[PDB]
């Protein structure tokens, strides 16, 4: 969910970087006092820098509590053109992940799972029982109620397939 | 039939050089609807200020429409309606109270204070526009004053107490045997629809958006009855159209159109309503989404009028207005707008441009396919086979106009 | 098979039955004799009877009768059912540049209708000095003054001048304009004068305002998103996206025959340095956070890099350096499997 | 003749035009449960009015004497434990005054005289 | 008390279509109708004149005959019509001052303006004060009239779109005139 | 603490009168400057209802009696422009004065009605009695209503009939937070895709899917709504459908038989069938 | 915030007035008691204003309202 919230951002970062600098303020409106310098006294206008590697460093500061909320959601409204609306929870996403993570090592039973997956993903030579030998151990961890998935790597193609089982 | 495809952007086609003619009358400005309303004639006012500062005056020639008749109103509204229109007034309105209700007018559609005289204004706009076509003086015609789409044949409905465009297509028709009409206005266009439903003389291809939403008609079967059945092509689109998918829509479409039902003449709505941002409006359009549609009908050169119709955001109208002026003239516009009396209005930036929103588009395409099959299976059919008329009077208003909307303030 | 419905009509109707059986529906086709290749009136339109088509047009030519329409009407209290419409719902900060709208337009048309009567006015007034005293008494104004617009001058003079006092005044300005019209005059810019002071006064506050709640009006999504991220990002709406798509493709297994898969749900992971991205983010949450004890946030720390470096074949040390370079903008290292991490006690070892 | 008016000047009522004028067993004998409900409330002390209603009433009260007033969320508390206790005492008042009249039930004379005896009309 | 009057099903079945179409659809019967009020009882008073022999019951016959023509014109303008055809209703007083002849209803409207006549027939027996042999005297009578309406039911009562035939009984109402008879 | 216009037309005129600008126009005093700027600053006797139809409208009133009559529904209808002069009277109220203060008792000139006119004796006193009620908005007699279930009297006396929905409540309409709009679901609800009572999804008839996408993704989900008689849900692409149509009547899945058919006969061009009503 | 006084609602009042003793609460009550009520707070807040507008604050403290509450007579207990 974070990968996908970020990476669209980066794409678009090449022609973002583009537009932010290059946006002139018109004459008429330059030597009378009419654009807005609110941001500009506060510095999250990405005249500077590139966008994605600036949205981070604001960001950064999200979770570190310097920046108000409705600051950080206001930068990228005028950056992106509205566009970067999904970085608003980047400091609960980021949370939340962590929160799971620290069930990870909790939980002892969820532990054992990940017991078994280091194993496996060290195994260079894996024989088709091998992964039902794997599978089943597995099995037995979880009660016979919980639906285990299967995420599925593809190292040539960083391509990961998640499945939906709830066999026997 | 609907192949998604990015937007790109609008060019100028250098074939095409149309002579353009700019109907502008001073006065149309000065009217307002009511304390709230939504419709506010303001916003021809400023579509024009923002134009001759361009230096648009240069290319076009402006033109101020003598105003249209007591008579010559009701070539297409009963005498009975006209009548109303001419006497109502603020002070007068305890008198009529049958009629208020008969005719559906001063509550929604308020009677504000010279409520004939600006109505006056918008059909000799109209009218002679299209007098002007059929002389062969212009290619183009534009009257932004005018456009009211809603009206009826005695009733005043969505803002609009005379329905300009059936009296300018009616001038039309008196020369070209076959004209088309394209809405683009996010309401359905039941006032020129209702009116030419049964001949097969005008087709009535609209764009708007279904699922009761005022005025709740142009359903996708809605083709016509008598003759002009298949001559009437309603396309009801969703909500949260943008500029892409637009695009993919409007042009098809159109192309279809123009190849089975050869028309002679084109009257195109250019609607404010579809653009983002607008209070009555859910469309998702940008100004370069919106203003492709005119740069696309025009492509085809045939004789077409751009009536202004109807805008909300005086903000967002006034801008698009003045860019598709530029596309008719075969010059696209800068996006620095040059100093103007309404300078304060197009915040915050100050260029010529309206920004998309975010909300989310929902038109799907595999519903957009169903639909635009639907019209490519009816299409089929329409193979191609003090009274003035020919208002041609024009009255030459450059000369007075010059001095306003020119700013040399600082 | 009672005659009622006709043969056309059924198969149409047997379509949105077994329209996706294509060996079916086709056989239904031939047997019933169904050959492929006005009554499509529409749902709007209502005809009207003959004699109400009879109320009378003054200006219609005979071109007009032939082509306009007469029979056939439609009206929104028809169309909607009688039960009203819906319009489009509008924002908190989007009905404020609307309030603005209209107190712009409110300044806007009051002075600019008060300009087009002074000009007016002006080319008036000039032509009485030039008048001998003796002419100034005989020359009345017909109405509209000879401008083009007989309804401007008065909805201006009568918004100054009182209402109904006003009234007097414009049958004076008409009967008595050479000591009338330089009054009248003389106000109407006084009136000017007051009303652009306070225009540019108000410039400012429109202006401020419409900078603070511009960019939120165009942000539909924006503002609603906060709110419905934790409603849609939870353990169960995770688990039925997914199972929602195993779902079909075991669904159309029932009726398309579609086989069943492998891998209901597909990601892919063009970019790298995404990760080292998420993770110096996570890690600064990690360490701000004061939930977690300071022991076990070596821990979360120390198990996002170890899973990531093992799930997605990035070598643990870049990432370790990604994360000092993040450090720096602001000692030995044995072989830590993520299997040590994951428990407690050979953690501490 | 007179005749009122019509309020609204249409057909269809604005609903379908745009910008729109109106378009944006077993029982208790009575008695018997009145008495357990008083019971269980006067042997109990907390609040009745309901609270955030009260809120919302002492803003609307405050407005027409100063305007942007912020309360102290404990300055609405001892609004609400003050407008309680009147309520009760005056109506332990009009009790007595309607035992006086001979009938049961507490009615508006009963409040009036209870607070005109009271003096504090 | 009370006074029952067995309508048969079919005929309750038209007039809830009536008040369907006047209140929902919005469409008013073409007034000028083919089938009227007075052809309807010239045609009844004939067919069962012969029909019956003893002349005591041709005099019960024709009286309430007759003097349903003439109750129907005093009932028409008062609860014989739907808020919708009111205007409808004084247009054709309007016409005929103009015209200069009396307004007769019976000459006007169709035979389902006398079917709401006889639907309100038990409320307005109840209202006055009647002997009781005269309560099923009309009762009676007018069930005996049903019955025969039953029998021509489809001749009268016709279900033809008035968008399509045009010879429908029922004819649309413009936007105008909806207008002000609502309004 | 007390004790503590017009002009010689020669002449010039006399000024017409001191303008009284207090405007209250949207802005506040269309002379006054904004007041205080605080936010917008980044820095600093008779019934109101017709007796006849039950509804309201523009009314003329009784003058004896507290009932009000719509211009068109008193018999004869009266012109809004043109009324007659003076007092007006109900025909209720002309009846009693009429009866009144002539040959008062009723009987007698009721007795003299049935003896004028003998041949239509049998409706007699009917026609009498026609003579004293107001007029009135026809609706059927309950025993025709009640034989068929389905019929029933709208809030405005209309036929209404199990097609037409109930309708919405008034806060559902106008009262909702900006993110979900409950008339409609162009917000991307994924609740939509599920069955309530049961928690199974909602299946397509005609695609036989349920398309409920990613939060990641919502342009991947597509709009599903279910029938108001059948309850079989379809998507708004299947049935091709611009939206929702919670307002008007109830939403008629394809799939349910024809209650009316029109049959050209191919040789009147046409005939019709409507199924029966519900007894 | 245009009707509020409609909040305080009919089981407000019969709650209140079961514990002061009352037994069957005559309908007309129910509307009458608001009338008091209001006409209650209309002079303890008119006070406990003033007190907060003279000391230039702009809140209403609870320190205010015993004050405004004391002159009144029904002395308040609790709060300062
Ligand atoms: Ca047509
Ligand atoms: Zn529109």
């Amino acid at each position: 969910t974070i990968y996908e919230r970020l990476l669209e951002i980066k794409q678009m970062n090449e022609r973002v970087t583009k537009e932010i600098n290059t946006r002139s303020t018109v004459t008429f409106a330059k030597d009378l006092d009419l654009l807005s310098s609110q941001l500009s006294e506060m510095g999250l206008d990405f005249v500077g820098e590139d966008a994605y590697k600036q949205v981070l460093r604001l960001s950064r500061r999200l979770i570190n509590g310097d920046l108000e909320h409705q600051w950080f959601e206001e930068s990228l409204r005028q950056a992106y053109n509205n566009k970067a609306f999904k970085l608003y929870t980047i400091d609960k996403v980021t949370q939340s992940l962590v929160k799971h993570a620290h069930t990870l090592m909790t939980d002892a039973k969820t532990a054992e799972i990940m017991a078994l997956f280091v194993k496996d993903r060290n195994a260079s030579t894996t024989s088709a029982k091998d992964q039902i030998i794997y599978r089943l151990q597995v099995r037995s961890h979880m009660s016979n109620t919980e639906n285990m998935f299967r995420i599925e790597f593809d190292k040539r193609t960083l391509h990961v397939s998640i499945q939906y089982i709830a066999l026997d | 039939v609907y192949e998604a495809t990015p937007f790109d952007p609008i060019t100028v086609k250098p074939s095409d050089k149309r002579r353009v003619a700019y109907f502008y009358d001073a006065d149309v400005g000065n009217y307002a609807y009511g304390a709230g309303h939504p419709m506010k004639p303001h916003r021809i006012r400023m579509a024009h200020s923002l134009i001759m500062n361009y230096g648009l005056y240069k290319k076009m020639e402006i033109y101020r429409a003598k105003p249209a008749t007591k008579q010559e109103m009701c070539q297409f509204h009963t005498d009975e309606y006209i009548d109303f229109l001419s006497r109502v007034t603020p002070d007068n309105l305890e008198m009529f109270k049958r009629e208020s209700v008969k005719f559906n007018v001063g509550d929604d559609c308020p009677v504000f204070d010279g409520l004939y005289e600006y109505c006056s204004i918008s059909g000799g706009g109209s009218m002679e526009g299209a007098a002007r076509l059929n002389r062969g003086k212009c290619d183009v015609a534009v009257n932004y004053a005018g456009g009211l789409h809603h009206a009826k044949k005695s009733e005043a409905s969505g803002f609009c107490y005379l329905n300009d465009i059936v009296l300018g297509i009616i001038e039309l028709l008196r020369y070209h045997p076959r004209v088309l009409y394209i809405d683009i206005d996010v309401h359905h266009g039941d006032g020129v629809e209702e009116a030419f439903y049964t001949t097969d003389r005008v087709m009535t291809c609209s764009f708007h958006k279904y699922g009761e939403f005022f005025p709740g008609t142009g359903e996708l079967r809605d083709i016509g009855v008598g003759a002009g059945k298949n001559y009437a092509v309603n396309v009801p689109l969703r909500d949260g159209i943008d500029d892409a998918t637009y695009r993919s829509v409007f042009e098809p479409v159109i192309k279809k159109i123009m190849e089975w039902y050869q028309p002679s003449a084109v009257v195109l709505q250019c609607g404010g309503d579809s653009l983002s941002g607008d209070r009555l409006g859910c469309f998702n359009l940008s100004m370069e989404g919106h203003a492709n549609c005119v740069n696309y009908v025009k492509s085809f050169g045939i004789p077409m009028m751009v009536v202004g119709g109807g805008g909300y955001t005086m903000r967002n109208v006034a801008r698009t207005w003045c860019f598709e002026t530029g596309l008719l003239n075969n010059v696209v516009l800068d996006k620095d707008l040059p100093y103007n009396e309404y300078y304060e209005y197009y915040g915050p930036d100050y260029k010529l441009s309206v920004r998309p929103s975010n909300m989310f588009n929902v038109n799907t395409p595999e519903y957009l396919d169903k639909v635009m099959t639907n019209i490519f299976a009816n299409l089929e059919n329409t193979k191609y086979a003090a009274e003035d008329l020919g208002d041609v009077e024009e009255d030459s208003a450059e000369a007075k106009d010059t001095k306003g909307g020119s700013q040399y303030a600082r | 098979s009672q005659d009622i419905l006709d043969l056309d009509d059924l198969v149409e109707k047997v379509d949105f039955y077994l329209g996706s059986n294509k060996e079916l529906f086709t056989w239904f086709k031939n047997f019933v004799g169904y050959q492929e290749k006005c009554e499509a009136f529409g749902p709007s339109y209502k005809r009207l009877p003959k004699s109400d088509t009879f109320m009378p047009c003054s200006g219609r030519d005979d071109m007009c009768w032939e082509v306009l329409n007469d029979e056939w009407v439609g009206h929104p209290v028809w169309a909607s059912e009688d039960s009203g419409f819906i319009a489009h719902r509008k924002n908190q900060y989007e009905e404020t540049l609307f309030k603005i709208e209209e107190e712009r337009h409110e300044y806007d048309f009051y002075i600019e209708s008060n300009l087009r009567t002074i000009q007016c006015l002006e080319t008036i007034v000039n032509k009485i000095e030039n008048m001998t005293e003796n002419e100034k008494a005989n020359f009345k104004l017909p109405p509209g003054l000879g401008h083009t617009s007989m309804t401007i001058y008065k909805k201006v003079i009568r918004k100054v001048y009182d209402k109904e006092r006003g009234f007097e005044i414009i049958d004076a300005l008409h009967e008595h304009p050479a000591v009338t019209a330089p009054v009248v005059l003389k106000r109407l810019k006084q009136k000017d004068e007051e009303w652009r002071r306070a225009q540019r006064e108000w410039n400012k506050v429109w202006r401020e305002l419409e900078q603070k709640v511009f960019f939120k009006s165009l942000d539909h999504l924006g503002l609603t998103f906060k709110q419905a991220d934790k409603k849609l990002l939870t353990t169960k709406q995770l688990i039925s996206e997914i199972s929602s798509i195993k779902v079909d493709q075991t669904n159309k297994k029932i009726h398309w025959l579609t086989p069943k898969p492998k891998s209901q749900l597909d990601f892919d992971f063009p970019d790298k340095n995404i990760f080292y991205d998420i993770l110096c983010l996570a890690d600064t949450f990690i360490t701000h956070t004061t939930a977690y004890s300071n022991p076990d946030k070596e821990r979360l720390k120390d198990l996002l890099k170890y899973f990531i470096s093992l799930f997605f074949s990035i070598s643990f040390e870049k990432i370790e350096e990604s994360l000092y370079s993040h450090k720096q903008n602001v000692p030995y290292q044995q072989e830590m499997s993520l299997l040590d991490i994951l428990h407690r006690s050979r953690y501490q070892k | 003749a007179r005749t009122k008016q019509t309020a609204r000047k249409s057909t269809g009522g604005k609903a379908p035009r745009k910008q729109l004028a109106t378009k944006a067993p077993h029982r208790y004998r009575p008695g018997t449960v009145a008495l357990r409900e008083i019971r269980r409330y006067q042997k109990s002390t907390e609040l009745l009015i309901r609270k955030l209603p009260f809120q919302r009433l002492v803003r609307e009260i405050a407005q027409d004497f100063k305007t942007d007033l912020r309360f102290q969320s404990s300055a609405v508390m001892a609004l609400q434990e003050a407008s309680e206790a009147y309520l009760v005492a005056l109506f332990e008042d009009t009790n007595l005054a309607a035992i006086h009249a001979k009938r049961v039930t507490i009615m508006p004379k009963d409040i009036q005289l209870a607070r005109r005896i009271r003096g504090e009309r | 008390p009370k006074i029952s009057l067995q309508i048969p099903i079919k005929l309750k079945s038209v007039l809830v279509d009536d008040w369907e179409y006047v209140t929902k659809d919005k469409k008013i019967c073409r007034l000028p109708a083919d089938v009227t009020v007075e052809m309807v009882l010239n045609k009844y008073e004939h067919e069962v004149s012969q029909e019956l022999e003893s002349p005591g019951s041709q005099s019960q016959l024709s009286e309430y005959c007759a003097g349903l023509k003439l109750y129907f014109d005093k009932c028409l303008g008062n609860m014989l019509l739907y808020r919708l055809e009111r205007l409808q209703y004084d247009e054709l007083l309007k016409k005929s001052s103009k015209d200069q002849k009396p307004l007769v209803p019976i000459r006007i409207y169709g035979a389902i303006h006398l079917l709401r006549l006889i639907s309100v027939l038990p409320e307005l027996i109840s209202s006055t004060t009647m002997d009781l042999q005269s309560c099923q005297l009309l009762i009676k009578q007018t069930e005996d009239f049903l019955v025969w309406l039953l029998m021509h039911v489809d001749e009268y009562f016709n279900d033809k779109d008035p968008n399509r035939s045009d010879d429908a009984l029922y004819v649309n109402t413009s936007s105008q005139y909806e207008g002000v008879a609502l309004g | 603490k007390n004790e503590h216009l017009e002009k010689d037309s020669k002449g010039n005129i006399i000024k017409l009168n001191e303008p009284s600008t207090i405007s209250e126009d949207s802005k506040v005093s269309v002379t006054g400057l904004p007041l205080n700027k605080g936010p917008s600053e980044k820095i600093k006797e008779n019934e109101d209802f017709c007796s006849a139809c039950n509804q309201s409208g523009s009314f003329l009133c009784c003058d004896t009696c507290p009932k009000s009559f719509h211009f068109l529904c008193l018999d004869p209808p009266i012109d809004p422009n043109n009324l007659p002069k003076g007092d007006w009277h109900c025909n209720e109220c002309k009846f009693k004065i009429f009866i009144n203060n002539s040959m008062a008792t009723l009987k007698k000139i009721e007795s003299n009605f049935i003896k004028q006119n003998n041949n239509v004796k049998i409706f007699a006193k009917l026609l009498f009695n026609i003579d004293s009620h107001n007029p009135k908005q026809f609706q059927l007699p309950n025993y025709i209503k009640e034989t068929f279930p389905a019929v029933k009297t709208g809030s405005r006396g209309q036929y209404s009939d199990e097609n037409d929905k109930i309708p919405l409540t008034d806060r559902q309409l106008f009262n909702t937070s900006y993110g979900q709009s409950i008339t409609k679901l162009d917000s991307y609800n994924p609740d939509t895709h599920i069955d309530s009572n049961s928690g199974k999804f909602l299946i397509c008839y005609k695609c036989n899917q349920t398309r409920l996408g990613s939060w990641s993704h919502p342009e991947n989900s597509r709009l599903i709504m279910t029938c108001d008689y059948c309850q079989t849900p379809w998507h708004l692409d299947c049935v091709p459908r611009a939206s929702f149509k919670n307002l008007g009547s109830k939403w008629k899945c394809p799939l349910h038989s024809p209650t009316k058919v029109y049959k050209k006969i191919h040789h009147v061009n046409y005939k019709v069938w409507k199924k029966q009503r519900l007894i | 915030l245009r009707d509020n006084i409609q909040g305080i609602t009919k089981p407000a009042i019969r709650r209140l007035a079961r514990r002061g003793g009352v037994k069957r609460i005559s309908g007309l009550i129910y509307e009458e008691t608001r009338g008091v009520l209001k006409v209650f707070l209309e002079n303890v807040i008119r006070d406990a204003v003033t007190y907060t507008e003279h000391a230039k604050r702009k809140t209403v403290t609870a320190m205010d309202v015993v004050y405004a509450l004391k002159r009144q007579g029904r002395t308040l207990y609790g709060f300062g």
